[PDB]
């Protein structure tokens, strides 16, 4: 997954 | 366009841009070449379904494991379905064939997951045919994303830096670790040089574009 908020 | 991109990267990397006598990276900046589209969030669920992604205009898409694609436009209603041979159809959430209900539900699941969990890349940029994701792969260091308009995007895991390569403009956008977004003409990087960090990432990008060609 891309990065977290 | 991939062979054009490879030739552009070869020419710049051959020039050894971080060894310019005086590097003037800022002179290579060309804000007019800022891309319209890039991938701003993504989730690799390919153990079951495929790869979901958001583009920077807030549209979303899925490249399913069976090589079909479903795109939901940022109006939240228009859909484009692309069969594995590239055949496109245009539908809506409100009027779509029942055969697409499962994939629409999955797309909505990805859309919601990315909204609830993931930070938008390039959100600081102020706002053309909508592209779809042609193919992608991961390495130990990065995810590589090939869009249907010819753009290649490479997101590096360790430090969050990103490249967006646009062969039509012979340009590269670099998002650095401070999330500063700069777009360069590759020919001007050859002329004026760049820092070692960008040079290193353009060498890796040539390797990645080479892998895409196969």
């Amino acid at each position: 997954q891309s990065t977290x908020l | 366009h991939l062979s054009d991109m490879l030739q552009q990267l070869h020419s710049v990397n051959a020039s050894k841009p971080s060894e310019r006598g005086l590097v003037r990276q800022e002179e290579a900046e060309d804000p007019a070449c800022i891309p319209i589209f890039w991938v701003s969030k993504w989730v690799d669920y390919s153990d079951k379904y495929g790869l979901g992604y958001q583009l920077c205009d807030n549209s979303v898409g899925v490249l399913f494991n069976d090589s079909t694609r479903l795109i939901l436009y940022n109006d939240g209603d228009s859909l484009q379905y692309i069969e594995r041979d590239g055949t496109e159809s245009y539908l809506t959430v409100s009027s779509h064939p029942n055969s697409l209900m499962k994939k629409i539900t999955l797309l909505k699941y990805f859309r919601n997951y990315m909204s609830e969990h993931l930070l938008k890349a390039g959100a600081n940029i102020t706002p053309a045919r909508l592209p779809y994701l042609r193919t992608w792969f991961r390495t130990r260091s990065a995810i590589i994303l090939h869009l249907s308009n010819g753009s290649v995007q490479i997101n590096f895991f360790q430090d969050h830096t990103k490249l967006i390569l646009c062969p039509l403009m012979a340009a590269v956008t670099y998002i650095d670790e401070k999330r500063d977004f700069r777009t360069y003409r590759l020919s001007l990087l050859e002329e004026y040089g760049c820092c070692k960090e960008l040079a290193s990432r353009l060498r890796y990008a040539r390797t990645m574009v080479d892998k895409l060609l196969s």
